[PDB]
RNA sequence: ACCCACUCGGCACCUUACGAGAAAUCAAAGUCUUUGGGUUCUGGGGGGAGUAUGGUCGCAAGGCUGAAACUUAAAGGAAUUGACGGAAGGGCACCACCAGGAGUGGAGCCUGCGGCUUAAUUUGACUCAACACGGGGAAACUCACCAGGUCCAGACACAAUAAGGAUUGACAGAUUGAGAGCUCUUUCUUGAUUUUGUGGGUGGUGGUGCAUGGCCGUUCUUAGUUGGUGGAGUGAUUUGUCUGCUUAAUUGCGAUAACGAACGAGACCUUAACCUACUAAAUAGUGGUGCUAGCAUUUGCUGGUUAUCCACUUCUUAGAGGGACUAUCGGUUUCAAGCCGAUGGAAGUUUGAGGCAAUAACAGGUCUGUGAUGCCCUUAGACGUUCUGGGCCGCACGCGCGCUACACUGACGGAGCCAGCGAGUCUAACCUUGGCCGAGAGGUCUUGGUAAUCUUGUGAAACUCCGUCGUGCUGGGGAUAGAGCAUUGUAAUUAUUGCUCUUCAACGAGGAAUUCCUAGUAAGCGCAAGUCAUCAGCUUGCGUUGAUUACGUCCCUGCCCUUUGUACACACC
């Protein structure tokens, strides 16, 4: 054939960063649990799923995309 | 190759066929293609009786070398047709006459 | 096959047809866990296999 | 001198073979394993090699005498079958000619191939047997090419990673052609489905048709192939299977050490022809009667009426039969097969046209029809696959199939008005009548049809008819080109198609060459089907109008046949 033209810079896939997951369950003083990271109100998300926090952003990841809640 | 074919021609023939035919084509242990015919008995090849009396089937036998082609041809005895022209259109059979007793002066009988 | 051994071919081929003619003639006169799987899910459909409560805040 | 009979000794020839030989053949090459008349000479697998060396003869050239080492499994003889030949003798054919017809080759365009150009212009095929072929009419798709973007749809096994998370997804923003979370910013989500690595698979219009199947094309518009009994040969083999005649034909007659047979040809099968004979038919049609309109009247002539009834089967339809067998007669010939003429017949060219078609051959074509396949390559920055766009159409030119024409046997405008083979919509938008709107293309409202029922009588085209034009590139011709309107489709730009006005080129019957064809054929002419969303200048079929000239021959060409030669048999590549 005509093997190997390839202008450089191959692409990587993704990482899914390590991120030892939620410690964001705030206790006050033994042993009340004040539950940082407010949850979503979609009936398919039974309040066990939470909301991410970016600028102008409270996003539900359990909804693969749906229901952009804004507060 | 011959034993398997030659035996099949024998079982078909032993089963009351008018004729049989086996073709093996392809490559078999050599690099070059060859093809054999194994045919014993009577077989017609042209015309409508083909549709009537000969049964053709080809199979592809896939082996570690390549793929051979099995072709089989069986010619059924048309006398046993049981729903058909009972013979080949060539068959022109004459009935045989019977010996006669001559002159025997008139001598008419009565009833 | 080489024609130098052709005799031994027609004989072992005939012998094959001999065996194929005996198997053909000997086979002419020869000698519950019900449980309803489609319904076992409707039979074992009894309760005590669920949990549902949600909707805080 | 000649004739006839004989007999010696000559040069030979003819037939036989008792006999001999591996055979070809041989009255010697016979009278040999039943091996002995006398005698001379030479040979002992093939090369090496008639070479080296010595001797000897010769003016020379060379003669006579004449090794070995080494190498090698064959060389050789006669015959048989093949295959081949730029040898001889015969045949067959409009893919040969003859007598002609209609042409192509010149022109414009259409189309395919080469060439050039290109990011790519994917590719197979190159004499008949590549080039309107791959059903190959590609806007996406197709699609193999090129510029770029995703995805795994990487089975399974072990190992690694890892429930403190193996892995999945994504809002917005950036980004990107893109409302692709492709990637990145941010950080929710996901739960053992994946990931990572190795082994092992998988896909591929990647390669190899010179590894194969299968299929097809070619030889073959041909007539060839084989076995039983017998005759010949030690044998492979041969005769049968053939000089001649005849045929489309190894089709027959006849001759005949052959006799009688089978595959292939023929038979057969399908289609187009003939039935006033059989069975019938509101999805086929006829007469009569109602019911019914028009013109004539003196009874008539010409229509309307999917059932208002009665009858029929000529036409139509398809079932079963019938018919042709080259019949009758006469010519011709070995009075054989046959062949030619006349009468009759629906039919007498294998009745016309097809389908099927033995044995064998080809390195013919097809891995790009196949989830047919060996092997090789590749397999995650992919030769997998999908998405976007481009390309297969690119244009100094060479070649092939075609289309349309150069006009007055014509264009044009009115008018007459006649076919046949088809196809046509279910979980659907196919074939479409009819009524309106529109110059047109088309639009819109409805309707019949899963069909002998509706489209459709497919009112097709040439053609026939009355006018306009007048030989002037003319009103022949319609390339090229501008402007406008519609249809197909997600998309029409490099213009899918259709309509309209305008623009009005080349081409005045075409060099050397070359194709096709013998009767409802040639040619002219349109139509249906295939392809198809849209696109036929292509193909496959169909009917319409309907000639001229052969009814012969081997000159050209192509191939079969013997004869013959061969040191070829992987068979003249
Ligand atoms: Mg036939
Ligand atoms: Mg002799
Ligand atoms: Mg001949
Ligand atoms: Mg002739
Ligand atoms: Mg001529
Ligand atoms: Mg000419
Ligand atoms: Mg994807
Ligand atoms: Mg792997
Ligand atoms: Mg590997
Ligand atoms: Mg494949
Ligand atoms: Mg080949
Ligand atoms: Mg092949
Ligand atoms: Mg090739
Ligand atoms: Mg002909
Ligand atoms: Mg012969
Ligand atoms: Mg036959
Ligand atoms: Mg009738
Ligand atoms: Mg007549
Ligand atoms: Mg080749
Ligand atoms: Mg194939
Ligand atoms: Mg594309
Ligand atoms: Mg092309
Ligand atoms: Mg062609
Ligand atoms: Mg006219
Ligand atoms: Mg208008
Ligand atoms: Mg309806
Ligand atoms: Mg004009
Ligand atoms: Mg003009
Ligand atoms: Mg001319
Ligand atoms: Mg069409
Ligand atoms: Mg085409
Ligand atoms: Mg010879
Ligand atoms: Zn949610």
């Amino acid at each position: 054939k005509k093997v190997y033209t390839t202008p450089k810079k191959i692409k990587h896939k993704h990482k899914k960063v390590k991120l030892a997951v939620l410690s964001y369950y705030k206790v006050d003083a033994e042993g009340k649990v004040t539950k940082l990271r407010r949850e979503c109100s979609n009936p398919t998300c039974g309040a066990g799923v939470f909301l991410a926090n970016h600028k102008d952003r409270l996003y539900c990841g359990k909804c693969h995309s749906v229901y952009k809640v804004n507060a | 190759i011959r034993r398997a074919a030659y035996g099949v021609v024998r079982y078909v023939m032993e089963s009351g066929a008018k004729g049989c035919e086996v073709v093996v084509s392809g490559k078999l242990r050599a690099a070059r293609a060859k093809a054999m015919k194994f045919a014993d008995g009577f077989l017609i090849h042209s015309g409508q009786p083909v549709n009537d009396f000969i049964d053709t089937a080809t199979r592809h036998v896939l082996m570690r070398q390549g793929v051979l082609g099995i072709k089989v041809k069986i010619m059924r005895d048309p006398a046993k047709s049981r729903t058909g022209p009972k013979a080949l259109p060539d068959a022109v059979t004459i009935i045989e006459p019977k010996e006669e007793e001559p002159i025997l002066a008139p001598s008419v009988k009565d009833y | 096959g080489d024609d130098k051994k052709e005799l031994s071919a027609e004989k072992e081929a005939q012998a094959d047809a001999a065996a194929e003619i005996a198997e053909d003639a000997a086979e002419a006169e020869d000698a519950a866990k019900k449980v309803e799987l489609d319904a076992e899910r409707i039979e074992t459909a009894e309760k005590e296999a669920y949990v549902p409560a949600t909707k805080v805040k």
